[PDB]
C-alpha cells in the first residue's frame, strides 16, 4: 500500500517543495502552449506555429492520458472510495469530470485532424488552465461568501435589474426616431436601448450610443446615479465577505494547533505523577529524568500555542479584563 | 436504590402490553394517546432519539434506566434551568412579576393549565410582591 | 440585428434568476408572525 | 373561515413548496410576455408578435382581473381589517395600488384597441414585474438603510453636487467658443457643460464632449479626482449598511427561536416537580414516565437553541471570560 | 482568458461602420478583455455581432465584480494597519510612565 | 500588429504569477486532514 | 421621583444599531448574580 498512497498525496492535495515544482511546471507548459496558440491568429506571427506545435500537443495529450490513469489507479488510498466500483464516485469530483473531458475531447479532435480543425484546439487548450489548480480551494470560498450574502445580492440585483428594465424603456420611447451626427439611428429597437442600459449601468460608457434628444438625457442622468449605486454595491459586499471568511479560517486553524498542545501537557503531567509504579530498579531511576524533561518541552509548546494569536492586537477590548477577574479570584 | 430497581421494570415494558423487553416507541404513540396526549409522529420519533441512547427505539433499559438514573437536581442541570429565567430577565435581579410570569406561562412553548399556572407562582411569591425570584423557584426545584 | 434576440433574452434571464431567488427566499421563509417578537 | 384564511396565506405572504411554483411561474409568464413585447420593436423580428400575443394578453388580464378579486375577498382573515369597509385600508398597501392600476389600465388600453395603441401595452407589461415580488421585503431594507445613513448620504451628495455646479461652470467659461476636430462646438451652452459634469463626475466618460482648450483640461483634472471620490462614496456606505442590517435580523431571528425553547424547559420542569397531585392511581403511574421523557427532549431543544449561534465564530473576544466568571462563582 | 476567446470566435470576421475589422486577432480581443474588465471602455473595439454582445454582457457583470474586489480589500487592510500602529505607539508611551 | 506579441505575453504572465501564488499557498500548506477538527 | 425613575430607565435602555449587546449578553448578568452571593 505504501506506493499508491504516496502517489495520491503527490498528484492530489500535494505537499512538499518538489510537488510545487511538478504542478506549477505542468501549468507553465500549458501557458506557453496557449500563448503560441493565441499567437497563431495574428496573421503576421502565424508562421511561428508550425507542425511541431501539433506534435507537442499530441505528446501533451499522451502525457495527460497516462496522468489521469495514474491519478485513477492511485485513488484507492482513500476511505471514501475503494476498489474499482467505489472509484466511480471519485470521478464525480468535477475537476476530474473537467479533466476527462479535456483529455478525451482533445484526443478526439487530434485524431480527426491527423488522418476549423485546428480551431478546436484553442478551447481545449484554454481549458487546461483550470485543471492544475487542485483542491478547488478558490471556488469553495466564493460559493460560500455568495451563499452567506444571498439576501443583499438578490436584493440589489433585483433593484438594479428593475431600474434597468424600467428606465431603459423610457429612453427608447424618448429616442425611437432620432438620427446621429453621422446619419444613422442609434436607438432603433429595444435591444439597442437595453445594450445601452447594461453598458451605462455598469459605468463602461463605450460611446456608441448616447441619447441625443434632451428628454432622454434627463432620464439617463437619473437612472445613471440611482442605478450605478446599486450595481456598485456587490464589490463592497463581497469585499467584506472575503476578508471575513479567511479570518474565520485563521481562528479554527489556530484552534486546531491549540488542541494537541493542550493534550501534550495533560498526558505528560499524568506521566509525571505516575512515578510510583509504571533488577527492575535502576531502569526506573532514569525515567524520572525524562518525565520531567519532556514536560518542560510540552509546557513551552502550550504557551506557544496560545500566546502567538495570529491582526495579533485583538486584546483591545479586554485589556484589563483578563487580569481583573484573576486577581479577584485570588482573594 | 435497591428497592426501586425491580418494580420499575414492570412499568418499563408496560407500554408494549406484553412481556418483551421493549420500550415500544411505536406503541408509545398509542399509550400516550390513551393517557390523553396524542402527539405527532415527528415528536414521537424525537422521544427515543434522545431518551434511548442505544439508538434502536425499544430497549431493555440501557438508557430507560439511565433516564430514571438522572435525578435532574444536581449542579449539572441546575444552571441550565437557571439560564431559562435569564432569557426573561429585564434590568437584572430576576425582576419577574406575577403578571409577567403568568404572561409567559400561558402563552409559549408547551402551555400549562390555568389551574396549574395560577398556583405555580404562589409559593414563589410568598412576599406578595412583583418579583418572583428564580432562586426561590429553583430551591423548590432543588428536589425535582 | 442578426442575433439581436440574444441580448434581450440574456438580460431578462438574469433578472429572472434574481427574482426567482427572492421568491425562493420568501417562500422557504419560516414564519410570518408580524407582532409576536418582543412579547 | 378555514378556506378564506388558507387562500390569504396562499396568495399573500406565501409559504410551502407549491406556492413558490404558483408565484414564480406567474412571474415567468410575465417575463416571456415582456420579452416578446420588446422583440416586437426590432423591425426584423416583428413578424413573431402576431395577434395571438394580443389574445394571450387579454386572457392574462382576464386572469389578473379575478386574481385581484380573489385576493380582495380573501383579505377578511386579518385583524387589521374586516368586512367590506375595513378592507379599503388593505387597498392602501402600495403593491395593491400598483396592481389595481396595472389590471384596470391594461384592461382599458385593451378595450380601446379592440373596437400608439399597442405601445401602451409595453409599459403596463413592464409594470407586472413589480407586483409578483410580494411583501415588499426588498424596498423595506433599502428605505431603512438610507434612513439610518441619511447624514453621510446628504453630506456627500451636497459636496458632490456643489463641486458639479461650481466646476462645470468654469469649464464653460474656459470653453464657451472653441470648435471640435470635426467643425462643431461642444460646450455651446451651460447644459452641455453640465451634461459633461454629470457624465464625468460619475466616471462614465462617453467621449462626446472633451474640453479642448488647455485651461479646461486642468479644471477637468481637479474636479475629476476631487469629486469622483465623493460620488463613489455611497457604494461603500450602503455596502456596510446592507451587511449590517441582515446581521441585525439574524440576531432577532435567533432570539425568536431561543424564547419558546426557554419556555418549553421551565414549563416542563414545573410539570416534572408536580408529581405529587395533578381507581385514580395507575393513571398517575404512567405520567411519571412522560414528564421525565419529554423533559429531556426540551433539554435538547434548549441546548440547540443557544449553541448553534448563526459568522458563528463570534466568541473571539470572550473566549475565557464566559468560564473565568463561573469558576470564580463556584468558589 | 475564457470569455475573451468566445468573443473572438463570435467576431473573427466582421467589419466596423468605417470599413476595418476590429477583432482581427486574439490579442485585439484580449486588449478588449482587459479594457472591459477594468471598466475603462475606451470605445475603439465594440462587438458588432449580436452573439458577442451577450457574451460581453455576461462577462462584463461577472468579472467587473471580481476586478473591483481588491479596492475594498486593501481599503480595509490599510485602515486596519494604521490602527494597529496606534495601539503599539500608545503602548510605547504607557511603559515609561508606568516606570 | 508590430509589437502585438507583447500584450498576449503580459496578460498570460500576470495570470501565471497569480496561479503560481495559489499553488505555492496550497503546497506550503500544513495538513490535509479533512474531518479531524472538532473531535 | 417616579417620573425621574422612568426618565432614567429611558435614558439607558434605548441605546441608539441597537443590537450592540452581542458580545456581552450574559456578561452583564453573570457578574451581578455573583455579586449577590
Ligand atoms: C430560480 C431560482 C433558483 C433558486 C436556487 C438558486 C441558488 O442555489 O441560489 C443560491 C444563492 C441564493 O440562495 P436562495 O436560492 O435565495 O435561497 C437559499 C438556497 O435555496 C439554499 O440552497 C438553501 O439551503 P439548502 O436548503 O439547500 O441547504 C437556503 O435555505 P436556508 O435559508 O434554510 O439555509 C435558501 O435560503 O445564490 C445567491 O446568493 C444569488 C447571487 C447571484 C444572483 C444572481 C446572479
Ligand atoms: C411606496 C413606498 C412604500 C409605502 C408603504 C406604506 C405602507 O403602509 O405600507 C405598509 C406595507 C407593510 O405594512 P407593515 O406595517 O410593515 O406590516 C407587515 C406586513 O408588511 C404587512 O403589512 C402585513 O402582513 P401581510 O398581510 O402583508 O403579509 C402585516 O400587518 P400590518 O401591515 O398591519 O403591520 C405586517 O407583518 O408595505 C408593504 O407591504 C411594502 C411597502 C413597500 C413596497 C413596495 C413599494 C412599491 C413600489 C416602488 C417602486 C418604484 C419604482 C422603482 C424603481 C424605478
Ligand atoms: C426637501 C426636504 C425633504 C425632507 C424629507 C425627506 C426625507 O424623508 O428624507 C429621508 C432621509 C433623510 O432624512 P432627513 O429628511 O434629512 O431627516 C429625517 C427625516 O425627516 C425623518 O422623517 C425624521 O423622522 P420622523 O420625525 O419622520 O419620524 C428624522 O427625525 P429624527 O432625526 O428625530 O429621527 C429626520 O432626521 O433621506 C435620505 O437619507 C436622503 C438620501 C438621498 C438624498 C438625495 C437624493
Ligand atoms: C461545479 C461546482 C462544484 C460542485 C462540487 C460537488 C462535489 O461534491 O465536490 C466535492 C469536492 C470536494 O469534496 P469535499 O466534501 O469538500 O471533501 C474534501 C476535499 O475537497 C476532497 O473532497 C477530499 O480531499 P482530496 O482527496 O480532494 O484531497 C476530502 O474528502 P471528501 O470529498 O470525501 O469530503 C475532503 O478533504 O469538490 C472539489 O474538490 C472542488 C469543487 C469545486 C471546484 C471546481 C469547480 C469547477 C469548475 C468551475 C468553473 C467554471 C467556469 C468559470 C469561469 C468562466
Ligand atoms: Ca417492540
Ligand atoms: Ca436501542
Amino acid at each position: 500500500t505504501h506506493v499508491q498512497g504516496r502517489v495520491y498525496n503527490f498528484l492530489e492535495r500535494p505537499t512538499g517543495w518538489k510537488c510545487f515544482v511538478y504542478h506549477f511546471a505542468v501549468f507553465l507548459i500549458v501557458l506557453v502552449c496557449l500563448i503560441f496558440s493565441v499567437l497563431s491568429t495574428i496573421e503576421q506571427y502565424a508562421a511561428l506555429a508550425t507542425g511541431t506545435l501539433f506534435w507537442m500537443e499530441i505528446v501533451l495529450v499522451v502525457f495527460f492520458g497516462t496522468e489521469y490513469v495514474v491519478r485513477l489507479w492511485s485513488a484507492g488510498c482513500r476511505s471514501k472510495y475503494v476498489g474499482l466500483w467505489g472509484r466511480l464516485r471519485f470521478a464525480r469530483k468535477p475537476i476530474s469530470i473537467i479533466d476527462l473531458i479535456v483529455v478525451v475531447a482533445s484526443m478526439v479532435v487530434l485524431c480527426v485532424g491527423s488522418k476549423s480543425a485546428i480551431r478546436g484546439i484553442r478551447f481545449l487548450q484554454i481549458l487546461r488552465m483550470l485543471h492544475v489548480d487542485r483542491q478547488g480551494g478558490t471556488w469553495r470560498l466564493l460559493g460560500s461568501v455568495v451563499f452567506i450574502h444571498r439576501q443583499e445580492l438578490i436584493t440589489t440585483l433585483y433593484i438594479g435589474f428593475l431600474g434597468l428594465i424600467f428606465s431603459s424603456y423610457f429612453v427608447y420611447l424618448a429616442e425611437k426616431d432620432a438620427v446621429n451626427e453621422s446619419g444613422r439611428v442609434e436607438f432603433g429597437s429595444y435591444a439597442d436601448a437595453l445594450w445601452w442600459g447594461v453598458v451605462t449601468v455598469t459605468t463602461i460608457g463605450y460611446g456608441d450610443k448616447v441619447p441625443q434628444t434632451w428628454v432622454g438625457k434627463t432620464i439617463a442622468s437619473c437612472f445613471s446615479v440611482f442605478a450605478i449605486s446599486f450595481f456598485a454595491l456587490p464589490a463592497g459586499i463581497l469585499g467584506s465577505g472575503f476578508a471575513l471568511k479567511v479570518q474565520q479560517k485563521q481562528r479554527q486553524k489556530h484552534f486546531n494547533r491549540q488542541i494537541p498542545a493542550a493534550a501534550s501537557l495533560i498526558q505528560t503531567a499524568w506521566r509525571c505523577y505516575a512515578a510510583e509504579n509504571p533488577l527492575r530498579e535502576h531502569h526506573r531511576a532514569t525515567i524520572k529524568v525524562i518525565r520531567r524533561m519532556q514536560y518542560f518541552v510540552a509546557k513551552k509548546k502550550f504557551q506557544q500555542a496560545r500566546k502567538p494569536y495570529d491582526i495579533e492586537q485583538y486584546s483591545q477590548g479586554h485589556l484589563n479584563l483578563m487580569v481583573r477577574i484573576k486577581e479577584l479570584q485570588r482573594r | 436504590t435497591e428497592e426501586q430497581i425491580a418494580e420499575f421494570k414492570e412499568a418499563f415494558s408496560l407500554f408494549d402490553k406484553d412481556g418483551d423487553g421493549t420500550i415500544t416507541t411505536k406503541e408509545l404513540g398509542t399509550v400516550m394517546r390513551s393517557l390523553g396526549q396524542n402527539p405527532t409522529e415527528a415528536e414521537l420519533q424525537d422521544m427515543i432519539n434522545e431518551v434511548d441512547a442505544d439508538g434502536n427505539g425499544t430497549i431493555d433499559f440501557p438508557e430507560f434506566l439511565t433516564m430514571m438514573a438522572r435525578k435532574m437536581k444536581d449542579t449539572d442541570s441546575e444552571e441550565e434551568i437557571r439560564e431559562a429565567f435569564r432569557v426573561f430577565d429585564k434590568d437584572g435581579n430576576g425582576y419577574i412579576s406575577a403578571a409577567e410570569l403568568r404572561h409567559v406561562m400561558t402563552n409559549l412553548g408547551e402551555k400549562l393549565t390555568d389551574e396549574e399556572v395560577d398556583e405555580m407562582i404562589r409559593e414563589a411569591d410568598i412576599d406578595g410582591d412583583g418579583q418572583v425570584n428564580y432562586e426561590e423557584f429553583v430551591q423548590m426545584m432543588t428536589a425535582k | 440585428d442578426d442575433n439581436s434576440y440574444m441580448y434581450i433574452l440574456f438580460v431578462m434571464f438574469l433578472f429572472a434568476v434574481t427574482v426567482g431567488s427572492l421568491i425562493l427566499g420568501y417562500t422557504r421563509s419560516r414564519k410570518v408572525d408580524k407582532r409576536s417578537d418582543p412579547y
